[PDB]
């Protein structure tokens, strides 16, 4: 029969642990990191692109940074074909909860919801999970600013600054190092480029490397905005802290 | 490496399919069974061991006729045999149903082997184990045909197969060789009646029961029907005969 | 019985030199009863309007249907949708419901920002589209309207003309129709940007 | 070898074997003896019935699948009550739509095609019990033997399960006496308990461990249990 | 790990071991065969082997008539021929059924190519262990040969051979066209085609053949049709009165 | 409509007229009736125009798949696919078929699908509105075995006939002959059979 | 509606009127009832608008679709296949009434359907509300051997019968050409014998002449 | 019968490798190579049309297919795949965007949701990863000219230029020295033949090279006239002939 190629993607391990979440986990600490800095005006999302070439079209590249909703995005980490599925159905159940209540979806629900289908790939239909793990970055009027982040398991956890990828550990001491609770928008960005650039596994850290986002709540208007910088303004913004 | 015999639609190195072979095997180990195809029909026999005094004898046949024109013995696995029989039966009346016209021996004989090859493409299922000898008469002549485990099949002028094909297939061969005008359906009951005797050496060990039957377009109106009564002991006799 | 004259109501949309416009009357009923005098009936994804007649339940969950899928289009897309493109998302999500279809007269409206060019256009419950250079009407009080705007109505009128020539042809039309009126609303729309005008009628 | 090729039924073995199949005839052999002959008015079923404890009742093995048709089991009981309803729905089919009684060799057939099914396709497993079916119809008395690799043979007289072989033998010679015993239930069932007592070893057939079975001519397949079958012993 | 050979799931190498094993059980047949273009027609030969005594010669066959005009050899066991034969019809019949033309040669071979691809793709589906050779004179192509294979690879050819054998029919084949410089046999008659084709069976394979060595088939303007024993001795004795 | 087919001693004849009519408007008035279903085997249509297309085709296409598989079926045979379409779907269609084939060994024959979906073989069949009236001509006039010239003559006049009295038939006379010889198209105009 | 197609001695064309109505009422005075299945095959429809319009796509997208597949050009009898087919299996509930024609490897064709599913062939056709008009003067001037030019002015005439005397149809008069060796012309308002005179009157509305309750610029950018 | 396979084939290893990916990937490094260069007002994608036989017809198999009339793709790996690939692409075109929107789909949009059908075989129970890397070029009214790279896990990347296949490495870095942002159409196409050639070892001419461009619009190649805001397809494979002409003035 079949049951012979079965790989069993679902099972526990005598140590009570679920193989391929361990092992597609594995797989996520070898792609780009990803940082994700919770200020009190504001959240930074910025991550390196894993693998470049002089011929790689930056302008109209996007590996790591999407927009879920116009008040939340979302840092890749791991498989980036397997993350624009689960991107995509995040976005349609946005646009669910907006139909039915006319409310854009609180953040957590979105996240939770993300999770849930996760979680799925854990417990039944035999297949292998997402290799992905996502960092979330959103706004909504319950909570405010909110930073998540959710890994192939399911699980999902709420932080003022984070990481994921490579070099976690080295970046969640820096981080835990230098953040602090009355941090400001421009502190955070300034604080995620110094982080990347001390895990960074290449030798210099340039704009061409990196994707930057923000989400905040422009003084001048009075609802939220996020912003995907663009190459230059990378360029900029790499320089002015002090990297050039 | 190896393996490659444990699962049904498995190519070996070698390009062939060990289980259809295995299958084989099944057949080989059973009783011997023929077919004759004459001047105006086909005649089929098989021999039949007589296990023990305790089998009431005639009562277990093991011939079968499909539609009202065709008639098919086998030998390997009885109950395979039967499967293929029952499919044959509801693919010559779904036939008949849209065409009007009973279904034509050739056009018969692709279904079951169309039937029979599709059990060699999935893991899910295991080939048949049995070689069916079958035929009948139609709109234009007789028809005889061996079906294979692996669906292979051709029409015969005589056919033959399990423990003493061998002998039978000599038998046959000569029959081919001094009438190549062909054979009369009266002559070859009898003649089959001694290919069975004769194969039957391969397996004198035990008692057996001869069973016969035959479609000619003269004898039988090209309806298939059993040899009993004192065509049958004629035949018997014919056999007893010239076995000494 | 009709589910076309159950809440009543009328857009009208034309075309002016680099410009467009959209109105709607106010009404909201059930049958002879006023029920709401604030029943806009116009809405816009980004650049582009649609103005929605119809039985009422309907025009709001097609608004709320094309929220979503202009959301989404943006998402994946990322630029605004464009008039004509619409047009088409429109043509093909009323014609899915072929044989069980929504109860509205839809109407397009905008500016295509790229080539400036004004765009307005129609549609059948099924989604037939119809798409005139002039103007588009629909709604319980659409003959009226019909009449009012191939009188009234001429080629390229400046944005301040064209808002007196539309209003005019929606407020007369809806002033002959039982079901009609309780308020209007104009939209007058350049390239760049976009007026919105509530006009004075009579309340009966 | 064998242990590469018995993880299942769709699995031929390099001889041409089904172990699967053979493992699940192997069942039969551990069950209780049970024994089946027939003369020409009558057929008879007779069974020895297995108890666990001696506080414990002995398992029936008989069961009546119409007025006209029953078997007796030896495996795992559980199969036979599939089996045995599946050939009590075959026999109310006939009646119901044909109002024809359904005949006995039919009856094999059908069987013989069920268990068929469950030794060529993945995920199944084969029945793991014997069967034999006894019946009056409109060709007389019948006796079948049906074996889980769904081979069905009619005979005279035979027995399945723990050293059955000795009734078998037995009645192998008994033959010529036992098939003429017509018109004369009685002897027939005495005949039944004498070839069934050849396999006996362990004990001796008791009141409340000997099952017996009749059907015939004008006798609708009956079953005889516990001081029923005292004047037997 | 080691069952990557055993369903068609990649090796570490990125090859597909089931279907290369596929391609070997195509030369189990020990039968070769060769097609060629006429100047309006397309010929398809192929060697016969009756071993069986007890065999009625005229049932064995590795030709198929697919459709009114397209015919198909295959190379390879005959139960997968045969499955691949039906299907074919099947397909070639629906074809005409939903678009109200007969289905062209290219197009049922690139259709038999992609069946062919998923058995390659889904791990439940095993290849079939033939090749297909499909011929007939297309409405707008004219004589065509499209032949498709166990990897799902299929294309067209001005000529082809397949078979244990096939090389040499090959290298034979192509001589002859880098000396013509024409991509088809310039004859006007079948007839010679056929004879044309056989030549070279024999020069390339060494070997004589009597009628009932031999299976031909033959594709023209609207229709396609196998030759019998003895259009066949006619043709081997035309070709005798030459050498 | 007046369709109908006639068995001869070289086989058989199809005839037709030619219009196609929504009421009292005739939408086609050179309408081909006589359908091939097969190269030796064409029908007669009427009814539903939609209706008996469908059917056609769809015969058309199982005996395509016949002949690749088992060669040429019998005239019985294609009959008996139209039965079956005509009798299992008779809730939804409104097709009056006449069947009608030429075979080697039984020569010509004609099998009739009346509404119902039953089937009837016959010397010859007709069928229509346009047939009512000439139920009594044909019977009178039919003969077995006749030449191809007076079976041309026996439609001929039968059809302009019915064509004559039902408003429902019109245009041309179409003829399809089948014999060993092939297959032959004939037509007839008005000026010709109209002062029959 | 009025449609019609006429054969030519190389081609076909086919024409159709520009009115399109609700009721008694006018809603297009200039619609186009000429589509194209792919380019060298176009349809003039008839019937509900939504459905032409959205069978002329659905089949044109799969005669694409096929097209590319089989590498070859699309052939009208396979449009004519896939249309009826589609049209047949929703028994007549998708009023489509068709006239297809175009050129491709096999030759020029003309052919027409009705919603039910049946199709018919001829060398000139017409169908809609204008059908009788239309016919009646192809049944008068039509002859075998067209040229190009005399075909379109057939055709053309057809349609005018229906524009005058059918109250269905009216406005413009659009033709497309197909012919066998070169591109399919669609040739938009090839005649246009109703332009509205000039209004008695200007009635532009002196500004401020309409009252206003309220005022608000409406936000587009994000 | 009946797929039972309804687990993944695809699972991941200790290491966190995706094993089937990286088969997939490899069988891709032994393909032909084929290019794609990106230029102000055009996109060239070319490769090498390695005839199995001289008495195959070269031309009845393109590796350079049409997607919509202003989209192209080319490929490195398993032509069956890519085959089937293509026949998936052009319908998901129309199902998904031509028969919603009534226009053909912008080329990031088109890459995306062939990316989706090759992530799903990496996925979805009984099934291996497609074994090609596909390189799409095309041209849409909002983002102008662009040339992406699909890779059996689904990912996918834009590029100004770039190689697959057996040269890859040689041919990206060739590429890198003679890649400049003000390339015309006619350069990019003088820049993919010489890099070609390195690439190549026997013959190197028209009908041994397939290229195709996305650059303007050809009305001749529309079929039809009548209307203005269709002007034609922005694709067009070169002819034998048209490449010879370019290869004397390599
Ligand atoms: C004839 O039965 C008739 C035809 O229109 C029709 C057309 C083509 C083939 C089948 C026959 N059917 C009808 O409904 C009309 C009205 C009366 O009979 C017709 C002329
Ligand atoms: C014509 O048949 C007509 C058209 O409105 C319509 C419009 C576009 C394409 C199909 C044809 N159909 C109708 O229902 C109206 C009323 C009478 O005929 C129309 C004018």
């Amino acid at each position: 029969g079949s049951r012979r190629y079965d790989s069993r993607t679902t099972i526990f391990s005598p140590e009570g642990r679920l193989y391929q979440v361990e092992y597609a986990l594995e797989s996520i600490s070898h792609a780009g990191t990803a940082i994700g800095i919770m200020a009190s005006d504001g959240i930074v999302l910025a991550a390196e692109r894993k693998v470049t070439s002089t011929l790689l079209e930056q302008d109209t590249s996007t590996e790591k940074l999407y927009k879920l909703n116009d008040k939340i995005a979302v840092a890749v980490a791991g498989l980036t074909a397997d993350a624009e599925i689960l991107i995509n159905t995040a976005r349609i159940h946005a646009q669910n909860y907006l139909k039915t209540y006319n409310e854009d979806i609180p953040v957590e629900i979105l996240v939770r919801r993300l999770s849930d289908i996760k979680q799925g790939y854990t417990q039944h239909g035999g297949l292998r999970p997402f290799g992905v793990s996502f960092i979330y970055a959103g706004y909504d009027d319950r909570y405010g600013y909110q930073l998540y982040t959710s890994n192939p398991s399911g699980n999902y956890t709420g932080w003022k600054a984070i990481s994921v990828g490579a070099n976690t550990s080295a970046a969640q001491t820096l981080l835990q190092m230098d953040y602090k609770d009355d941090m400001k928008v421009d502190d955070a960005i300034e604080l995620a480029l110094k982080t990347l650039s001390k895990t960074t596994d290449s030798s210099a850290l340039t704009y061409d490397r990196l994707e930057f986002a923000t989400i905040r709540k422009g003084a001048n208007d009075g609802e939220v905005y996020q912003k995907i910088f663009k190459p230059q303004e990378i360029k900029d913004i790499l320089v002015k802290t002090g990297i050039t | 490496g190896t393996g490659y015999d444990l699962s049904n639609s498995v190519f070996s190195p070698d390009g062939r399919n060990f289980q259809v072979e295995y299958a084989v095997k099944a057949v080989e180990n059973g009783t011997t069974s023929i077919g004759i195809k004459c001047n105006d029909g086909v005649v089929f026999a098989v021999e039949k061991l007589i296990t023990s005094k305790l089998l009431v004898p005639q009562k277990n046949v093991k011939i079968q006729v499909v539609d009202r024109h065709i008639g098919c013995v086998y030998s390997g696995l009885i109950p395979d045999g039967r499967h293929l029989v029952n499919r044959g039966r509801e693919e010559a009346a779904s036939f008949k149903k849209l065409y009007k016209t009973p279904i034509p021996i050739p056009a018969f004989a692709d279904r079951l082997g169309q039937y029979v090859q599709a059990h060699t493409l999935y893991n899910s299922v295991r080939p048949f184990g049995v070689s069916t000898i079958f035929g009948g008469v139609d709109k234009n002549g007789a028809h005889l045909y061996m079906l294979e485990p692996s669906g292979s099949y051709w029409g015969y002028k005589g056919a033959a197969t399990g423990k003493g094909r061998q002998s039978a297939k000599a038998e046959l061969e000569k029959l081919v060789d001094h009438h190549p005008e062909g054979l009369s359906a009266r002559e070859a009951v009898k003649q089959a009646a001694k290919i069975i005797y004769l194969a039957h050496e391969d397996n004198k060990e035990k008692d057996f029961e001869l069973e016969i039957s035959w479609c000619s377009l003269s004898e039988t109106n090209g309806l298939h029907k059993f040899v009993k009564g004192d065509l049958l002991q004629e035949a018997i006799d014919f056999a007893q005969k010239e076995i000494n | 019985s009709d589910p076309s004259s159950i809440n009543g109501g009328i857009v009208v949309a034309m075309t002016g030199k680099d410009c467009v416009a959209i109105a709607c009357d106010l009404r909201l009923g059930s049958q002879s009863l006023g029920v709401s005098n604030k029943f806009e009936k116009i809405f816009h994804y980004g650049h582009v309007f649609l103005g929605i007649t119809g039985l009422a339940t309907d025009v709001t969950t097609l608004n709320e249907m094309f929220r979503y899928k202009t959301n989404l289009y943006k998402l994946k897309e990322e630029r605004a949708i464009e008039p004509e493109t619409f047009t088409q998302l429109v043509s093909s999500s009323l014609y899915e419901r072929r044989f069980g279809p929504y109860f509205v007269g839809p109407v397009v409206a905008g500016i295509n920002s790229k080539s400036g060019k004004p765009f307005i256009a129609g549609f059948d419950l099924i989604g037939c589209i119809d798409e005139a250079k002039d103007f588009i009407v629909s709604g319980t009080a659409s003959d009226q309207l019909f009449g009012m705007c191939e009188s009234l109505y001429e080629p390229n009128l400046e944005p301040e003309d064209l808002f007196e020539t539309i209003s005019q042809a929606l407020l007369n039309a809806a002033d002959r129709d039982a079901l009609s009126g309780w308020g209007a609303v104009v939209y007058i729309i350049k390239k760049d940007e976009v007026v919105k005008r509530y006009l004075k009628m009579r309340q009966d | 070898f064998r242990n590469n090729y018995d993880g299942d039924t769709v699995t031929f073995s390099p001889t041409g074997r089904l172990f699967q199949v053979e493992y699940a005839l192997e069942a039969i052999k551990q069950g209780s003896v049970t024994v089946g002959l027939r003369s020409n008015t009558h057929a008879v079923l007779v069974a020895l019935k297995r108890n666990a404890d001696e506080l414990s009742s002995y398992q029936k093995k008989i069961i009546k699948c119409d007025e006209h048709m029953g078997l007796s089991l030896a495996g795992l009981a559980p199969d036979a009550r599939v089996l045995s309803n599946y050939l009590r729905q075959q026999c109310n089919y006939s009646s119901l739509v044909f109002n024809r009684k359904l005949a006995v060799e039919r009856a094999g057939h059908l069987l013989c095609d069920k268990a068929q099914k469950n030794t060529q396709s993945y995920g199944g497993r084969p029945y793991g019990v014997g069967l034999l079916i006894i019946g009056y119809d409109k060709s007389g008395a019948h006796l079948l033997e049906f074996q889980p690799s769904g081979n069905v043979t009619e005979l005279y007289g035979t027995a399945i399960g723990a050293r059955s072989q000795g009734a078998k033998t037995y009645l192998e010679r008994t033959l010529d006496t036992f098939i003429k015993i017509d018109g004369n239930p009685d002897e027939l069932i005495k005949a039944g308990v004498e070839a069934i007592s050849q396999s006996l070893r362990d004990e001796s057939l008791t009141v409340d461990n000997l099952s017996i079975a009749i059907v015939g001519k004008d006798t609708p397949f009956t079953i005889y249990d516990g001081e029923a079958v005292a004047k037997y012993i | 790990a080691g069952y990557d050979r055993h369903i068609t799931i990649f090796s570490p190498e990125g090859r597909l071991y089931q279907v290369e094993y596929a391609f070997k059980a195509t030369n189990q047949t020990n039968i070769n065969s060769l097609a060629v273009r006429g100047k309006d027609c397309t010929v398809v030969i192929s060697q016969k082997k009756v071993p069986d005594k007890l065999l009625d010669p005229t049932t064995v066959s590795y030709i198929f008539c697919i459709s009114r005009t397209i015919g198909m050899v295959v190379n390879g066991p005959i139960p997968d021929a045969r499955n691949a034969a039906l299907r074919a019809k099947a397909e070639a019949a629906e074809f005409r059924y939903k678009y109200g033309y007969d289905m062209p040669c290219d197009v049922l071979a690139k259709r038999m190519a992609n069946l062919s691809q998923i058995y390659t793709q889904r791990a439940y589906m095993r290849p079939l262990g033939v090749i297909l050779t499909f011929v007939s004179v297309d409405e707008e192509l004219g004589p065509s040969i499209y032949k498709t294979d166990p990897a799902g690879y299929y294309v067209g050819y001005k000529a082809t051979a397949t078979g244990p054998k096939q090389q040499e029919i090959t290298t034979n084949l192509e001589n002859h066209f880098k000396k013509s410089k024409i991509d088809h046999i310039n004859e006007e008659s079948w007839e010679k085609v056929v004879e044309f084709a056989i030549t070279h069976m024999i020069d390339a394979l060494g070997t004589e053949f009597s009628k009932n060595d031999l299976e031909v088939g033959v594709a023209t303007k609207d229709k396609f049709f196998t030759l019998s024993a003895e259009n066949i001795e006619e043709r081997l004795v035309a070709i005798a009165e030459q050498d | 409509t007046s369709i109908m087919a006639v068995t001869f001693k070289d086989g058989v004849i199809l005839g037709a007229d030619s219009r196609t009519t929504t009421g009292a408007y005739i939408a086609n008035r050179v309408t081909d009736k006589l359908t091939r279903v097969h190269d030796k085997i064409w029908c007669c249509r009427s009814g539903s125009a939609a209706d008996t297309q469908a059917i056609a085709d769809i015969v058309q296409y199982h005996l395509e798949l016949y002949t690749s598989q088992y060669g040429t079926p019998s005239t019985e045979t294609a009959a008996s696919v139209f039965k079956e379409l005509c009798y299992e779907n008779k809730d939804n269609l409104t097709a009056g078929i006449i069947v009608a084939g030429y075979d080697d060994k039984n020569k010509g024959e004609v099998y009739t699908i009346p509404l119902g979906g039953s089937v009837h073989k016959l010397p010859y069949a007709i069928a229509g509105s346009g047939s009512t009236f000439i139920y009594g001509y044909c019977d009178k006039n039919f003969r077995e075995n006749m030449s191809k010239e007076e079976t041309v003559d026996f439609i001929k006049h039968s059809l302009s006939q019915a064509i004559k009295w039902d408003g429902s038939s019109g245009g041309v006379i179409r003829m399809v002959v089948l014999t060993a010889a092939g297959v032959e198209r004939l037509i007839f105009y008005p000026d010709e059979y109209e002062q029959l | 509606t009025t449609i019609v197609g006429v054969k030519f001695n190389n081609g076909v064309v086919i024409a159709a009127d520009t009115r399109s109505t609700q009721g008694p009422i006018v809603a297009d005075k200039n619609c186009a009832k000429l589509h194209r299945i792919s380019p060298k095959i176009w349809c003039a429809g008839a019937g509900t608008a939504a459905d032409t319009e959205a069978v002329t796509q659905l089949i044109g997208s799969n005669i694409e679709l096929h097209s590319l597949y089989t590498s070859r050009e699309p052939r009208v009898v396979s449009a004519l296949q896939m249309l009826k087919q589609h049209l047949f299996k929703y028994q007549g509930h998708i009023g489509a009434y068709l006239i297809v024609a175009g050129v491709d490897p096999t030759g020029s064709h003309l052919f027409s359907i009705h919603a039910h599913g049946s199709t018919d062939v001829g060398y000139y056709l017409s169908l809609g509300s204008g059908s009788l008009a239309a016919m009646a003067v192809l049944e008068s001037h039509w002859k075998q051997d067209l040229t190009k030019e005399e075909a379109i002015k057939l055709a053309s005439d057809a349609i005018q019968a229906g524009i005058w005397n059918d109250l269905g149809s009216g406005s413009n008069v659009d033709v497309c050409v197909m012919e066998i060796g070169k591109d399919a012309e669609y040739l938009r308002n090839y005649l246009t014998p109703n332009v509205r005179e000039e209004k008695q009157k200007s009635y532009k509305f002196p500004r401020g002449t309409t009252a206003v309750l309220k005022e608000s610029i409406v936000n587009i950018c994000d | 019968m009946t797929d039972r396979y309804s687990f993944s084939l695809t699972t991941f290893s200790p290491s966190g490798k995706l094993g089937q990916i990286d088969y997939a990937l490899t069988a891709v490094k032994q393909g032909v190579t084929s290019l794609g260069i990106k230029a102000t007002n055009g996109v060239v994608i070319a490769t090498e049309k390695k005839s199995s036989s001289p008495l195959a017809m070269s031309e009845t198999l393109s590796k350079v297919s049409l997607l919509t009339p202003d989209i192209g793709a080319v490929y490195s790996g398993m032509g069956p795949d890519y085959r089937v690939l293509v026949d998936k692409s052009r319908k998901v075109a129309h199902t998904s965007y031509k028969r919603i929107y009534g226009e053909y789909p912008p080329t990031k949009l088109l890459v995306s949701e062939v990316a989706k059908i090759m992530q799903e075989a990496t996925q979805s129970g009984g099934v291996r990863p497609f074994g090609v890397s596909l390189l799409i070029a095309g041209h849409d009214e909002f983002n102008g000219f662009s040339l992406y790279q699909v890779d059996p896990s689904g990912s996918y990347f834009p590029w100004k230029a770039t190689a697959i296949g057996k040269g890859s490495v040689a041919a990206k870095t060739f590429l890198e020295k003679r890649w400049n942002d003000e390339l015309e159409l006619e350069d990019a196409i003088h820049i993919a033949l010489l890099t070609l050639k390195e690439s190549v070892e026997g013959e190197f001419n028209g009908d041994t090279i397939e290229l195709a461009i996305i650059g303007d619009e050809n009305p001749d190649l529309l079929g039809y006239t009548g209307i203005p805001t269709d002007k034609g397809p922005r694709f067009r494979k070169l002819t034998s002939q048209e490449i010879n002409d370019r290869l004397e003035a390599l």
